[PDB]
């Protein structure tokens, strides 16, 4: 009925400006459509029952991610703000 | 020429930069501009995990003004539920009460990246003709392709093209 989207890792705070890995997961029986919204380049690299990884590249400033799946018919999100010091 | 009912459903999601929106609402504002006193009227609705009509066919006519029209316009930042979007747009902003001419041709420019969030069917605006016009660095993914296939009128060829140039919207005109 009423499940969470965990986006992890959550908030993180990084340097440079490289590529991160961010897993998005529901423990939602049956989830459907994972999707992760974002500015950022993005690739998915791996997936689950429940879940989707997807690596991020060219990160070069702060930037907000959202993941959404569909929980008994029903659209859930997570977040997550990316921020980047230098 | 008969008259055209026009509806702008722009991408509003957070997939798009703060300047790429910012260059959706300026092209809005410049198709409008040179369409002014034609057979189109136009309404525009803003689109990302929720819907927004901006301005309906009456403002349109009442304003005749792009730049005041869509001045207000707040960047909404969430998810792109694309499918949910057109069918809004079919049913609640092609509507006499709002404007909307029983006689128009219905024409529909989606601005977005082509990625979608949600999913379904788009049946209702089946008699709606529908321009996808590109922009940010999702849309040339094949992922973005393959979605934006499902929403654009057909051939392809003629319906997609890129916010820059436009060039598929160039038909309009003549
Ligand atoms: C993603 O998170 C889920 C839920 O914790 C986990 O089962 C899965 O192994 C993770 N996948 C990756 C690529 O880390
Ligand atoms: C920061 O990210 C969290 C997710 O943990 C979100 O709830 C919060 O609204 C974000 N802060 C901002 C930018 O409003
Ligand atoms: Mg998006």
């Amino acid at each position: 009925q009423e499940f969470l989207l965990r986006v992890e890792p959550q908030n993180p705070v990084l340097s440079a400006g490289g590529s991160l890995f961010v897993n998005c997961s529901t423990d939602c029986p049956s989830s459907e459509k994972i999707a992760l919204e974002t500015s950022l380049s993005k690739e998915l690299v791996a997936s689950g029952m429940g879940w989707a990884a997807f690596n991020l590249s060219n990160v070069t400033g702060n930037s907000r991610i959202l993941c959404s799946v569909y929980c008994n018919g029903s659209q859930i999100t997570g977040s997550s703000n990316i921020t980047v010091y230098g | 020429m008969g008259n055209v009912d026009l509806v702008f459903l722009f991408d509003g999601s957070m997939s798009l930069q703060p300047d790429e929106f910012q260059k959706i609402l300026d092209f809005m504002k410049d198709v409008m501009k040179k369409l002014s006193n034609t057979s189109y009227q136009f309404a525009a609705v803003q689109f990302s995990t929720s819907y927004k009509t901006e301005f309906d066919f009456s403002d349109y006519v009442k304003w005749k003004d792009p730049d005041a029209l869509l001045k207000h316009v707040k960047h909404m930042l969430l998810l792109t539920n694309t499918f949910g979007a057109i069918n809004y747009v079919a049913t609640e902003v092609f509507r006499e009460e709002l404007g909307a001419r029983p006689d128009a041709t219905k024409v529909l420019i989606i601005i977005t990246d082509g990625e979608a969030t949600d999913s379904g069917n788009i049946d209702a605006a089946k008699d709606i003709i529908r321009y996808i016009i590109g922009i940010g660095k999702h849309f040339q993914t094949k992922e973005s392709q393959e979605t934006l296939h499902k929403f654009a009128s057909k051939p392809a060829s003629e319906f997609v093209c890129i916010l820059d140039t436009f060039e598929c919207l160039k038909d309009l005109f003549t």
